[PDB]
DNA sequence: GGATGTATATATCTGACACGTGCCTGGAGACTAGGGAGTAATCCCCTTGGCGGTTAAAACGCGGGGGACAGCGCGTACGTG
DNA sequence: CACGTACGCGCTGTCCCCCGCGTTTTAACCGCCAAGGGGATTACTCCCTAGTCTCCAGGCACGTGTCAGATATATACATCC
């Protein structure tokens, strides 16, 4: 449930989410 | 009287085994005689750095919507930290894939 | 096989009635009977002990007069003999002929390992002696399977000239089957028939085929290489009523049952396989419902070699298929005794176990 | 339609950056590492985790070659990389020293 | 002329040009010139030499005939190129 | 073949860390590799530091001196308060 | 009168958990020797703040010209289907 | 393999900034106190603690039975044409 061990580290957020969209390369691509 | 046989990582407070480190140093050929604090001391230090990467790696995973670690959740947490990135920076972790890194000189026009 | 993929994905379906269509029940062991029967039946049937050949013991005798009476209603076999009571009789010959001087230095050469002779005028060197028992069929078959082998012949003996003549001749002389088997193109082609030749390695039909091109004789092949549409048009071609075609060339495990060879006489079966099932198929290329003429097949084996223990499991093989399966249809310690004992105008095309 | 030059290499660097497969098949690399092997000895055997171990330490090297030939191509101008640009960064990195 | 040897030598091109490609845009290349090929191959070769001749002094230290992949670990954790995912 | 690992006790850590998160084989073996080479780099410290101050015995000191060595920056700050409070815990118990 | 969407009930997958068992490896207790802590002496090296004198290296200024960089053409080599 | 077009490369201008040289400063370097502490050895003493040994017991690994949540059907009520 609920973590019972954290981090002292006041290390930076980082997104790890590696999804990518080519909806902005789309002025090449169909439209 | 031989109380309950107590064991030394939880005397120790640590999950990390401690009598096992002791007998990896001893038999490890590093030197004759080892210290009572020194396994303990370095079973807390494996177990501080296997919880960051962990900490980390979970953390990787929930962004992924993932509830299982698989490599590229501990390379994605292990290249974006930087302490770990120059800790293991010699390090080869196998399917765990590269950064996604694109060089502003190849990005198109606008 | 129990373990084969095929095994769970259809042994996982839910079905009330099964049924299995072959022609070979029994092609190595005892375990391949258990696991078909474990699919027809599960459960009920529990076989597990193995046959022990060199035994001789009255409970193993029992055990095989046991699973022959359990599966008497389970199993259905018509011969191709006991219907259709016009089929021509088929005689094998088995052919034991000595092997030469270049096969018999790579035999000892081999099986008591020589590295630096074996190497000797290669520039590579690359000589890999895993799979021994390989590489001593290879060395039984032919000494040009190796690589780096044909030059010393040709330069030592030969003279090195290569104008045409002394290729064929050490292609000849190279192999102690071939000597045999020149023969026998010979005599088949002073008569009436026509032959197919039966090998496991491609490589051996690929030196036969060169042997043929340079001989000047219109041959045939057939392997896993060819594809279906090649292996139409050399069926059509060679069951051609004028074809000029002599000899055709089959790769051992290939096409399956579906193979037309009703023009064909010989069979000559160059390398025995391990499972005699795969012989039985061979040769049964030519010898199937229809045939006008005695089909004749020739086993090339050679002397003191690794191809007799081959020969030994393979005619194992056949005694244990003989006594299961083929006495089920629809002496026992005789047959025993036949398979626990060692076997170890000549090529005349005219004629229980 | 057709596509400008270029974009459809940014959607191979943005999807082949995100899958973490290996690139090479494995039996050109399986014959490659036995080849390799036969000149040091005869009758090598291999296991299976063995060859694959040598192909994830081969994906690793050239992926972080081609990382660093590409900053060389960037730094001398260059969207294009160039066997200078290689031989360049193993120089640095102390191969070719 | 069916002649032709058992022993392959042209598996250095068995790593094929999409196959480069491939490792130059998990690099991040976004144009790769004609030349490149070669140079990879001849890189991928003397890399594969060196690992595999530390591999095959680990083996034979063992006096085994079986590359096992705990040797290849080691050949790559001596020149500082160490792996994981092996290593038990 | 009872084959030694840090398996149940690097799991143990993941589930003090993250309580719903499981872990593959794969990524399981890389820890275990990485656990292994970390003991493997400060035990190899540990000993040379011993070796140049000519001392027979491994102490809390020298893989503290390893510690601070290897493991670079605020990393190395945070850890040696990790494994200083427990040996202060273990002492005030054994 | 036939055909269609939603709602509760039962069989099956699936990872996790309770129990069992071996066994072997870690822990408890006792003993001992030696490694390391502590002390004293001796002597050489380092610290912080000064001085004097030499002198070669560092700092500064200025002309100029060689090289970095931007722009343009082109044709070919590489991307793309 | 065919097409097509983008970019690597060659050429030219231009301006700017670095190099060469002369002159002036300045601090590095070498040689000096002035005392005092740090540290490397040599020798000695003492005592705490880790190795060693014996014995035992529970933690870890394996295997297996079950169990609660997730998934897939079985049948009944409401509804469109």
């Amino acid at each position: 449930k609920i973590p019972t061990r954290f981090s002292n580290r006041q290390n930076k957020t980082v997104n790890y989410n590696i999804d990518y969209s080519d909806d902005d390369l789309l002025e090449s691509e169909d439209d | 009287t031989r109380a309950k046989a107590k064991t030394r990582s939880s005397r120790a407070g640590l999950q990390f085994p401690v009598g096992r480190v002791h007998r990896l140093l001893r038999k490890g050929n590093y030197a004759e005689r080892v210290g009572a604090g020194a396994p303990v001391y370095l079973a807390a230090v494996l177990e501080y750095l296997t919880a960051e990467i962990l900490e980390l790696a979970g953390n990787a995973a929930r962004d992924n919507k993932k509830t299982r670690i698989i490599p590229r959740h501990l390379q994605l947490a292990v290249r974006n930290d930087e302490e770990l990135n120059k800790l293991l920076g010699r390090v080869t972790i196998a399917q765990g894939g590269v950064l996604p890194n694109i060089q502003s000189v190849l990005l198109p026009k606008k | 096989n129990a373990e084969s993929s095929l095994y769970e994905s259809l042994n996982s379906f839910k079905v009330a009635n099964r049924m299995l269509i072959t022609g070979t029940p029994l092609q190595n062991n005892i375990k391949e009977l258990a696991a078909l029967v474990n699919f027809l039946m599960p459960g009920r049937f529990t076989i597990d002990q193995e046959i022990d050949f060199e035994n001789q013991d009255e409970e193993q005798e029992e055990y095989i007069h046991d699973l022959h009476r359990r599966i008497q209603p389970f199993i259905l076999r018509r011969l191709k003999k006991d219907v259709e009571k016009s089929l021509p009789s088929k005689t094998e010959r088995i052919l034991r002929v000595e092997l030469s001087d270049v096969q018999t230095e790579y035999y000892k050469n081999i099986l008591t390992k020589n590295y630096s002779a074996l190497t000797a005028g290669a520039k590579g060197g690359h000589f890999s002696l895993l799979n021994i028992m390989n590489e001593l069929k290879k060395a039984s078959n032919h000494p040009y399977l190796f690589d780096n082998a044909e030059e010393r012949v040709l330069q030592k003996f030969g003279d090195g000239k290569m104008t045409r003549e002394n290729v064929l001749r050490g292609l000849i002389m190279s192999s102690g089957k071939m000597v045999l088997l020149d023969q026998l193109l010979t005599r088949l082609k002073k008569d009436g028939h026509r032959v197919l030749i039966f090998s496991q390695m491609v490589r051996m039909l690929d030196i036969l085929g060169d042997y043929l091109s340079i001989k000047g004789i219109n041959f045939q092949r057939l392997d896993g290489t060819v594809p279906s549409a090649q292996r139409r048009i050399s069926i059509d071609h060679f069951n051609s009523p004028d074809s000029n075609d002599f000899v055709f060339l089959l790769s051992t495990r290939a096409g399956g049952l579906g193979i037309n060879l009703m023009t064909a006489d010989t069979v000559v079966i160059f390398d025995s396989d391990w499972n005699p099932q795969a012989d039985l198929q061979a040769m049964a290329r030519a010898h199937r419902i229809g045939q006008k003429n005695h089909v004749m097949v020739y086993r090339l084996v050679s002397k003191d070699t690794v191809e007799e223990e081959v020969l030994e499991r393979a005619r194992k093989k056949m005694i244990l298929e003989y006594a299961i399966i083929s006495l089920g249809v629809t002496e026992l310690s005789a047959i025993l005794k036949f398979g626990a004992g060692n076997m170890f105008d000549v090529l005349n095309h005219a004629e229980e176990f | 339609h057709r596509y400008r030059p270029g974009t459809v290499a940014l959607r191979e660097i943005r999807r082949y950056q995100k899958s973490t497969e290996l690139l090479i098949r494995k039996l050109p690399f399986q014959r490659l590492v036995r080849e390799i092997a036969q000149d040091f000895k005869t009758d090598l055997r291999f296991q299976s985790s063995a060859v694959m171990a040598l192909q994830e330490a081969s994906e690793a090297y050239l992926v972080a070659l081609f990382e660093d030939t590409n900053l060389c191509a960037i730094h001398a101008k260059r969207v294009t990389i160039m066997p200078k640009d290689i031989q360049l960064a193993r120089r640095i990195r102390g191969e070719r020293a | 002329a069916k002649r032709h040897r058992k022993v392959l030598r042209d598996n250095i091109q068995g790593i094929t040009k999409p196959a480069i490609r491939r490792l130059a845009r998990r690099g991040g290349v976004k144009r790769i010139s004609g030349l490149i090929y070669e140079e990879t191959r001849g890189v991928l070769k003397v890399f594969l030499e060196n690992v595999i001749r530390d591999a095959v002094t680990y083996t034979e230290h063992a006096k085994r005939k079986t590359v096992t992949a705990m040797d290849v670990v080691y050949a790559l954790k001596r020149q500082g190129r160490t792996l994981y995912g092996f290593g038990g | 073949t009872r084959k030694e690992s840090y398996a149940i006790y690097v799991y143990k850590v993941l589930k003090q860390v993250h309580p719903d998160t499981g872990i593959s084989c794969k990524a399981m073996s890389i820890m275990n590799s990485f656990v292994n080479d970390v003991f493997e780099r400060i035990a190899g410290e540990a000993s040379r530091l011993a070796h140049y101050n000519k001392r027979s015995t491994i102490t809390s000191r020298e893989i503290q001196t390893a510690v601070r060595l290897l493991l670079p920056g605020e990393l190395a700050k945070h850890a040696v308060s990790e494994g200083t409070k427990a040996v202060t815990k273990y002492t005030s118990a054994k």
